[PDB]
């Protein structure tokens, strides 16, 4: 499962 | 430890640190910029979550490396390291919790940033779900499923169903349902029920906006593939 | 700071945070073993300098992004974090550089352990130049060079030419010569002999040597395809 | 130009 990855803005 | 450096040079550098892949040094940057006291405009906020969520997202890489490596050898040397790197984790997971409960969520009052810090709370307590045992677990759970309830709350009433922010808070909360709370069947309603209420909204959007919501809803979809 | 701990336990720790991908947690395992006194074996000494390669290599990738960013530009901002990553960087060398000579170099009396941490020796001479300016810079080069050329001396005295320390010695040599001694012809002559003999080395090779020693000459062949 | 990657043991 994959949450937001979220790492690059 | 930033108390010297002006807020806009801490933003500066913590751009630039993302830029060269600094991650630990950009979370630096911007809790400094944090505890100088003032609101978080959108960017500034994006710069936060994107710089916690890459420290930590290695740390929990390196936890489920070792934590595979010690179920299967179940000396004392990998149960301790798993341990250092866990201890460190949690201690960037409280760092976090910390900022926003002083004081970014009191000083929250528009929807766009009160959701987005509850959903960075419910992701942070989500982290440390992931490695706790027993009733310490229950407590933490517990935790995690409030910030991102009132999240939800909040967004059903107060943004679109395509806002990225409301997508991302569903798609995180739908996580924490299917691998945490043990709740398979809430996450994929969840998931499903977000997905179907974007998708009959996107007529409303331009290009651009179109482009971002639709990103965030391939994601539901690839985490409704896999687990249906 | 790695007093208390055993040295089989900072060694299998060392290994644990590579699998990890920790590597500043392992150098600082490597470190703690180095400093208990006793001699490397092959397997601690590549330990050592696969932990210190990932920890540098990084701090180089974010000063070449940061120093590109800066020589574009021409606030304080860029250069003051530049410069902050920088002295890190430096810091790391001269760690590595003080392990070496306290004590390992003057306890290496094989040819394989003395070749290996005099390499050692050079690269981070190489890395503290890359960041050098003006005459500090021409000391750094020269002690950089001297350190290669030493251990160049060794190794053609004491391994055959398929020897992969040898081959990489060679090859970084030659990356030092193109890129830091304005030597670009003897980065060609030295690639090229190096290669020429390694091929007239490899009948004498098991199948698991010749995997080992043709990796190399490939890179050393990638070079020279770039170089001419 | 490529010096020894040396990142993996
Ligand atoms: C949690 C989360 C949701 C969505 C994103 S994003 O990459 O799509 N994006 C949404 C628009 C902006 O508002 C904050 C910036 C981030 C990221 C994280
Ligand atoms: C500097 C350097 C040269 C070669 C290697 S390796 O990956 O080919 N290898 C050679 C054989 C062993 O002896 C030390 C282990 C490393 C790595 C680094
Ligand atoms: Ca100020
Ligand atoms: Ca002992």
């Amino acid at each position: 499962a994959g949450s937001i990855p979220g790492r690059r803005s | 430890a930033m108390g010297s450096m002006e807020r806009a040079s801490l933003i500066q550098k913590a751009k630039l640190a993302e830029q060269a892949e600094r991650y630990e040094d950009m979370a630096a940057f911007m809790k400094g910029a944090v505890e100088k006291g003032e609101e978080l405009s959108c960017e500034e906020r994006n710069l936060l979550s994107v710089a916690y969520k890459n420290v930590v997202g290695g740390q929990r890489a390196a936890w489920r490396v070792l934590s595979s490596i010690e179920q299967k050898s179940n000396g004392p040397e990998v149960r301790e390291y798993r341990e250092k790197v866990e201890t460190e984790l949690q201690g960037v997971c409280d760092t976090v919790l910390g900022l926003l409960d002083s004081h970014l969520i009191k000083e929250a009052g528009d929807a766009e940033s009160r959701v987005f810090y509850l959903k960075m709370k419910g992701d942070y307590y989500r982290y440390l779900a992931e490695v706790a045992t027993g009733d310490d677990k229950k407590r933490i759970i517990d935790s995690a499923r409030s910030a991102y309830q009132e999240a939800m709350d909040i967004s059903k009433k107060e943004m679109p169903p395509t806002n990225p922010i409301r997508l991302g808070l569903a798609l995180n909360f739908s996580v924490f349902h299917y691998e945490i709370a043990n709740s398979p069947e809430e996450a994929i309603s969840l998931a499903k029920t977000t997905f179907d209420e974007a998708m009959a909204d996107l007529h409303t959007l331009s290009e651009d906006s179109y482009k971002d919501s639709t990103l965030i809803m391939q994601l539901l979809r690839d985490n409704l593939t896999l687990w249906t």
